[PDB]
């Protein structure tokens, strides 16, 4: 538990510059010719998410407030080249668009004008930490059960109780001083 | 090859009269006729001048003082001495390998004298080089086979176009004439090992002390991979050493096996000490086998000896204690332990044949040596494959090898052999043992801060300095006596900035300053980083090159005392970002990074993290698989606290492998990352100076990322 | 390149005294000065004479008579046409490319003139060279950087040994200093593929019409090692060809993956076909999925384009009816099917960016071009992952490349661009043409017998003869039509012996024969063996090569008619066994051997004994991890049916594998086993024609013993 708890609070302070809202790619390793460019790992799972942009353009002769893009297709673009399809406002079909990438690691909408458009992920103790450290501390409980059991035996040196349940209670005592 | 010498006026006319009969018959031929002054003259045309080839003396003048001084260098050297009627030789003169030629003052007959010189410096010619190089020169001048590989055969089809014209100007008719495959028949072939390619591989080992030494045409990093398919079956144990070169990762993920790291010797400085006794001993090897899964008795042991810095270690304790049948010496940095009496003992070569092993050797050619790129040896003391290991060789080696390398790898073997070649190993070592003292004479007779040679106390002595346990300048904790040697020829210049202690000093000047500021004379740097800098003198750095090498130090010091600008000091520099180094000077640059160390604790973080051994899951062959499905991701920097790398961190400073491909960073190697997160912070604040590890990428915000696997 | 021509003679004196005074001028810098005459003169000193790099002539004379024939051989060549003051340009002279240099017949200026032509041919080199082989010439007149790899450092330790000195003054002191490794900046490295490496990758794929292009520093035989570790996993399918090298068959033995071997066609001279139609459908490549164990999906395909003897096939049908992601083409044999218009459509490079698919190639340099051993490229067109292929190439490639062979591949790819170049590639199919007519001239004119050709009966077009299905040239049974098209470089000669149905004669001489008789006067030749021959025809023959090749075949029927002795005719073979060819003349000979193969039947075992495909047990790469442990062994050749051989058959003639590492010679394969008896018993009578299998070893008693597997 002890090597869960610790990468909790290095991901605490790592949130704080994250949770105005940006998005910054990061750079796939490997020996190849065009600079490719990767998604975000942890920061987003889903397949078919959305993104919010700053300064609103007029793409295809309409306004737009969010873009979509698919999970699938944004690890091949990247990576392979080629062509991006995005629909607009999470409906149509998914239409060309004119993205490339960024100095400061960004996405840049093209448009009809060549404007530039820095694309953002919509926002929400955040909830990847409570949900992370939930989890570890139900596994506390557990094992604190089973010796909350089998402590009655007879041939056990009552010395070891002072330092069975001292080592209980000192990670106890840490894993509720995140949350506060 | 046509310098003629003529030693002493006899001031006598019958003598003098057919010297200058046969000066204008020499000269008909293409030969320099030179005239040396008393004795030492000659001496020193020999030496310093090796186109020589002929000495014309007179015998009943210098018999004893010229047939021995000359017999202590070049025992080929031709004598051409005019005997005179009471002549005889000596009872001193037996046991010297000399070649006398004896002629008579006679007029007119300088036409015949002219030659039987010519026909005596061509027997010269056919016998200090190898077959096989004798059969290159002499298939140019005749063999002229029509069809045959190459297309441009000689360089017929660049004489067709404009712009290859210019291609075959560049070299010369001798070079391109000499490129041929194996399709001649009178000079055997490398892939059948047969003819004069047989006695090639018998004359390098014979002369360098070994059973077969091959000829890789791959350079030495073909050479580790070609040895590692052999002893390591997909499915075995390799003992292979933690200070590994690139080319040796690339084996560990060829091969299905499970090899184990050990943990060498290392100080604070940055330099690598040396694997200790007692990972040699017999409760050791089967120590890790049981307690890593799947893993079987280790038949093969990869020690790196020496290292890049050069640290010898003690084979006479390894090919005893170390109960293995396959040890393998990565000599690739000491091409010279054998003409010396202060290196018996020292490698693998040195010794005999070990009852029930073998000792594998690569030692590199065209590193330290004579010869073309892409040249490597493989010594062998014992017995190993030939038959089916040569299927093994044409797996990474073309069936048209190049000869014009090859020739260049055996002329390595032979430019050594003779007491002619045994100076420049013996010269070398004396150039560098004067350099030492150069510093440490130039130290406390100067008036301020100056160099220091990582060195013992003591240098009067001329051999490799053990590294005791009751000394200080190693400062290597708990190292075993009799174990670890000195390299003489590897000058370790260490700048001021620490103490004796392992602690940070207040006044010092990095080593990373130093590296670019002997770049703009013409002089790189092999190795530089915390306050340490390497260099090679080898046989290539006469006394031009080494005695410029401190009048370049010596200016850094007063470029450093007067406080000058960076401008007018480093223009590589400047012209990287002209608006910051502008207002800066030598001494403000320096002072700002000397903080820097201090404060981000560069020697704590450093002997910390390359100590422990991060946690291995798999075997690196499995991290390979992996990425040839496509199923690599990456995480941030701190973000990778738990997962499976796929690259091998190579951070500079130093130069050694941080995580191998296929291990796990937990809580166990936490000072492993808290290296690499020091280094993203104090390379990128002052420009020039950025952070060079090859694994860590480099994005746009100043955070790094590594490739790991997916989950 | 210091060759200035002066054409023409205006009779004036205000013209001609410039150049007289021009004459004296240009000398002083090293230029050697022509004077043409008429206007074809200077026509024959451009495309026999390349050092050429300056044109003086009159504009107001010769102004659409030499702008245009020259434009259509050199685009780059410097025109130092000289004005009047009336004078203009044509409406004609807008599309083409030229470099024209006014100038003026001003007396005292000649020494100007002089300044400006030195430097307009400075720029003439500077635009036709490479920027990585520029920087190259560069680097040696400027770049003097010390402490470098390798140790030599431009030849440096070469002047201190007296056997250095001889190597060192073979080549030259530009040869020596341009062996440079990967420790210099402004040069960039090859594994890093950055700045002039950069460039030169994007360089050679443009010229050669492709979308990447590699410089492989270990010749072809590791570029084709290289592709097979992309597109094979570690248990895939590959559809290897049969008509595979012996570098392919490594490949097999390397990976665990389960090849697929194809039925090429073939005649009874021993002419290899193709593959037909048939093989290349989704029914026949999945009919063989099922029966063979352990196979998926074949991801991978090796087609050998062209063969050894030189067929191309048609790239249009197979880029859409094989669906096979990475079709590979081995074109190590045709590194010219761009630059012609009768190669359109032939290769894998030619076309656009098939969608899905992607087509490797691994053109060989150092076979039909100019340039330095150990070179080969990789053209891969369309969408890969360089990430993962380059993987593999650093793998079998040093750190320390040798420049002076990468300087000679891009090079090879610079001498095509322009009229230069086309100029090459059309030159050898004039020369092959016009040979192909001489042997038809002299054949129907003579009185005997004469040479055939394997060429159709109209030659009269100069393009690809296809191989139709209503000819009897080719001899193919059955074959698919606009799929095998005919090299015309590729001069395969018929020796008379055979008829046109397949069958044998009475009258024949073989080719071996003739094939010992051309390498008396320096002729070597490619391929020889039954009643077959070839011939190298590239850019580098030029007309000598090509005629003197005539004049030895029309000398072999003159000592053959007249009947003269084999001593007095063949030195080398008397030499042998001087004994047995005492009184045997060049008739006696000659008809032994042909009736020996009538006798053993050679066309019918032969035919019978490659189609029928030996019973492939496991795989080859289980057969070489057999090999390593010690559980091999070798039987006689009567005494192997139902074995598993472990080395190559490959026996000479002809020149295809026969039994693969790893199959079993069963009750199907029976005319397999008797081709290697029947050519044991026809090489053991007469000395000189033995037996050349590789894989057979020759013992005591006359019987080859093969090596195979243990039960
Ligand atoms: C420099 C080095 C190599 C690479 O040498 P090459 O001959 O260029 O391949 C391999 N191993 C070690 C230990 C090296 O120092
Ligand atoms: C000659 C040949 C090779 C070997 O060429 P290298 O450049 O010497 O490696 C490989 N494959 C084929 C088909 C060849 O004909």
């Amino acid at each position: 538990m002890l090597t869960r708890l610790g990468a909790i609070v290095q991901r605490h302070l790592q949130l704080q510059q994250q949770q105005k809202t940006a998005l910054t790619v990061i750079r796939l390793g490997g020996i190849f010719s065009r600079r490719q460019q990767y998604q975000l790992p942890v920061n987003v799972t889903a397949s078919t998410l959305t993104l919010l942009l700053q300064k609103p353009l007029k793409l295809h002769d309409m306004e737009v407030v969010h873009i979509s893009f698919e999970r699938s297709a944004l690890e091949q673009w990247l990576s392979k080249g080629g062509e991006i399809r995005g629909k607009l406002n999470g409906i149509g079909f998914a239409q060309k668009l004119n993205l490339e990438v960024d100095s400061a690691q960004h996405l840049v909408v093209r448009d009809v004008s060549l404007q530039g458009s820095t694309l953002a992920l919509p926002g929400s103790l955040p909830g990847e930490i409570k949900q992370q450290l939930e989890e570890l501390e139900s596994d506390w409980r557990k094992q604190h059960a089973l010796f909350s059991e089998q402590q009655k035996c007879l041939f056990i040196p009552g010395d070891w109780l002072g330092r069975i349940e001292a080592s209980l209670q000192d990670v106890g005592a840490q894993i509720r001083q995140a949350q506060q | 090859m046509n310098v003629i010498a003529i030693l002493n006026h006899m001031g006598v006319y019958f003598k003098e009269e057919p010297i200058r009969e046969l000066h204008r018959a020499l000269e008909r031929l293409n030969f320099q006729i030179v005239y040396p002054n008393d004795r030492d003259d000659l001496l020193k045309l020999i030496e310093n001048n090796a186109r020589l080839c002929g000495v014309i003396f007179d015998w009943d003048k210098y018999n004893l003082e010229l047939c021995e001084e000359i017999s202590k260098m070049n025992e080929n050297l031709p004598l051409y001495a005019f005997a005179n009627t009471y002549s005889t030789l000596d009872v001193s003169l037996n046991d010297l390998r000399l070649q006398i030629s004896f002629f008579e003052y006679a007029l007119g007959a300088a036409e015949d004298i002219a030659n039987k010189i010519k026909q005596t410096t061509d027997e010269y010619i056919n016998t200090i080089l190898p077959p096989l190089t004798k059969a290159l020169f002499k298939y140019v001048r005749e063999g002229k086979y029509t069809f045959c590989t190459p297309g441009h055969m000689g360089g017929t089809a660049f004489q067709k176009s404009p712009v290859g014209s210019l291609f075959y100007d560049f070299f010369g008719p001798n070079t391109m004439k000499s490129d041929i495959s194996i399709s001649v028949s009178e000079l055997g072939s490398l892939l059948d090992h047969s003819g004069p390619h047989k006695e090639a591989e018998q004359y390098i080992a014979r002369v360098f002390n070994a059973d077969r030494s091959y000829m890789v045409t791959n350079g030495t990093s073909t050479a580790n991979k070609i040895v590692g398919m052999y002893s390591a079956p997909a499915g075995s144990t390799i003992l292979i050493d933690r200070n590994c070169h690139k080319s040796l990762t690339h084996l560990m993920m060829m091969s299905d096996v499970t090899p184990i790291y050990f943990r060498p010797t290392r100080n604070a400085y940055g330099i690598l000490g040396g694997i200790p006794q007692s990972e040699f001993q017999h409760a050791t090897i089967a120590k890790r086998v049981k307690e890593t899964p799947n893993a079987t008795w280790p038949v093969h042991a990869v020690i790196t000896n020496s290292t890049y810095d050069g640290l010898l270690y003690n084979t006479d304790f390894i090919k005893k204690t170390l109960d293995v049948k396959s040890i393998h010496f990565d000599s690739a940095w000491v091409p010279y332990t054998n003409f010396s009496p202060i290196y018996e003992g020292k490698c693998g070569m040195s010794g005999g044949r070990v009852e029930g092993k073998v000792i594998y050797e690569t030692q590199s050619t065209h590193k330290l040596l004579a010869a073309f790129s892409q040249a490597s040896m493989i010594h062998v003391k014992g017995d190993v494959n030939e038959e089916t290991f040569n299927e093994a060789y044409m797996m990474h080696t073309t069936t048209s090898p190049h000869y014009g390398i090859v020739a260049s790898t055996e002329t390595a073997a032979a430019m050594m052999k003779g007491n002619a070649g045994k100076r420049l190993i013996n010269g070398s070592i004396e150039r560098a043992i004067k350099f030492r003292k150069e510093i440490k004479r130039l130290r406390t007779e100067s008036d301020g801060w100056f160099f220091d040679v990582w060195q013992p106390d003591h240098i009067d002595t001329t051999e490799c300095w053990p590294l005791r346990s009751d000394s200080t300048w190693h400062g290597f904790k708990n190292i075993d006596n009799e174990h670890m040697y000195l390299d003489p020829i590897k000058v370790t210049l260490l700048t001021p900035g620490m103490e004796k202690d392992g602690t940070m000093s207040d006044f010092g000047i990095p080593a990373s300053i130093v590296a670019k500021y002997l770049d703009e004379h013409g002089i790189v740097v092999e190795k530089t980083g915390p306050y340490n800098l390497l260099f090679l003198f080898s046989i290539g750095i006469d006394k031009t090159k080494a005695l410029s090498l401190l009048r370049a130090l010596t200016d850094f010091k007063r470029a450093f005392d007067l406080n000058l600008r960076v401008k007018n000091m480093l223009p590589s520099l400047y012209r990287e970002d002209p608006e910051f180094y502008e207002n800066m000077r030598i001494q403000e640059l320096a002072q700002n990074i000397h903080k820097l160390i201090v404060h981000h604790n560069l020697p704590d973080l450093m002997y910390r993290a390359f100590e422990v051994l991060p946690t291995m899951v798999m075997t690196p062959y499995a991290a390979f698989q992996k990425e040839l499905h496509g199923m690599t991701e990456e995480v941030y920097l701190d973000e990778m606290v738990g997962r499976i790398n796929a690259n091998m961190i190579l951070p500079y400073p130093p130069g050694v492998p941080l995580v191998m491909p296929g291990e796990m960073i937990t809580e166990e190697s936490r000072p492993v990352l808290e290296f690499l997160q020091m280094l993203c912070e104090i390379g990128a604040h002052y420009p020039g100076f950025e952070t060079d590890i090859h694994g860590a990428y480099r994005q746009a915000d100043g955070r790094y990322t590594v490739k790991v696997l997916k989950e």
